[PDB]
């Protein structure tokens, strides 16, 4: 999930929008 | 020591600001 993906690399603002509603 | 606390804590201001109006769910299954 999100913290795995992202709390151990560096996921950009164009990543995380793939988390969007 | 509370790394991934503090990650997630950052993770909601980030995922705030790129949705937009849109929104988004924060949860276990995130
Ligand atoms: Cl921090
Ligand atoms: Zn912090």
């Amino acid at each position: 999930g999100i913290v795995e993906q992202c709390c151990t690399s560096i996921c950009s603002l164009y990543q995380l929008e793939n988390y969007c509603n | 020591f509370v790394n991934q606390h503090l990650c997630g804590s950052h993770l909601v201001e980030a995922l705030y600001l790129v949705c937009g109006e849109r929104g988004f769910f924060y949860t276990d299954k995130t």
